[PDB]
């Protein structure tokens, strides 16, 4: 696993092109994220 | 250690989780290629993640970062798609869960967009779609995914196409 940049707890990865991306993140110690919610789904065919 | 317990769709804890689901879908450029085309899901079960010990690793580290960041955590609840989901919820997010390749280097990656996260459900680019059927965009088979508290501390901010 890599680090973070120096100084920095995370990175950001701030969308930049398609304009309804939401933010993605990135940790480097396993210890910084807690899995609250198991989620089950399916999916949906659109009408 | 870990324990699961169900949420009744009654709860109102059930119902924000679900909202953030469904709300945070949104189409990709792949045109659905990895994760499937949809614009939403059908919600089957809803489980809190019960255990002390990783809860304590995640507080304690929790309480480190923020003191090295005039005390705010910058705390956010994020997705997250494995197809590792019931190694992490047992034994809490290590090396083994981070993305080698991903384009801010080998870290544990967290979307906003649920939809982002179902990408990586079946694996890297959906891998080669569901157990069963081999289908990236399967309307059958059960999928999980996890909705993450995350402490971000002090974020590098990368601009990004
Ligand atoms: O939820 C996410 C999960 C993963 C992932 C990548 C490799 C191995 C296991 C999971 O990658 C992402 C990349 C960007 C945004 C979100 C995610
Ligand atoms: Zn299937």
């Amino acid at each position: 696993m890599a680090h973070s940049p120096p100084g920095h707890h995370s990175v950001t990865g701030r969308p930049s092109v398609n304009g309804l991306a939401l933010a993605e993140y990135v940790i480097y110690r396993g210890e910084q994220a807690y899995p609250e919610y198991l989620i089950t789904y399916q999916i949906m065919r659109p009408e | 250690g870990t324990i699961l317990i169900d949420l009744s769709p009654d709860d109102k804890e059930f119902q924000s989780v679900e909202e953030e689901m469904q709300s945070t879908v949104r189409e990709h450029r792949d045109g659905g290629h990895a994760g499937g085309i949809f614009n939403r899901y059908n919600i089957l079960k809803i489980q809190k993640v019960c255990n002390k010990k990783l809860w304590e690793r995640y507080t304690h580290r929790r309480k480190e970062v923020s003191e090295e960041n005039h005390n705010h955590a910058n705390e956010r609840m994020l997705f997250h798609g494995s197809p590792f989901v019931n190694a992490i919820i047992h034994k809490g997010f290590d090396e083994r869960h981070a993305y080698i390749g991903g384009m801010f280097g080998a870290g544990i990656y967290f979307a906003e967009n649920s939809s982002k996260s179902n990408q990586y459900v079946y694996g890297i680019g959906g891998g080669t779609g569901c157990p069963v059927h081999k289908d990236r965009s399967c309307y059958i088979c059960h999928r999980q995914l996890l909705f993450c508290r995350v402490t971000l501390g002090k974020s590098f901010l990368q601009f990004s196409a």
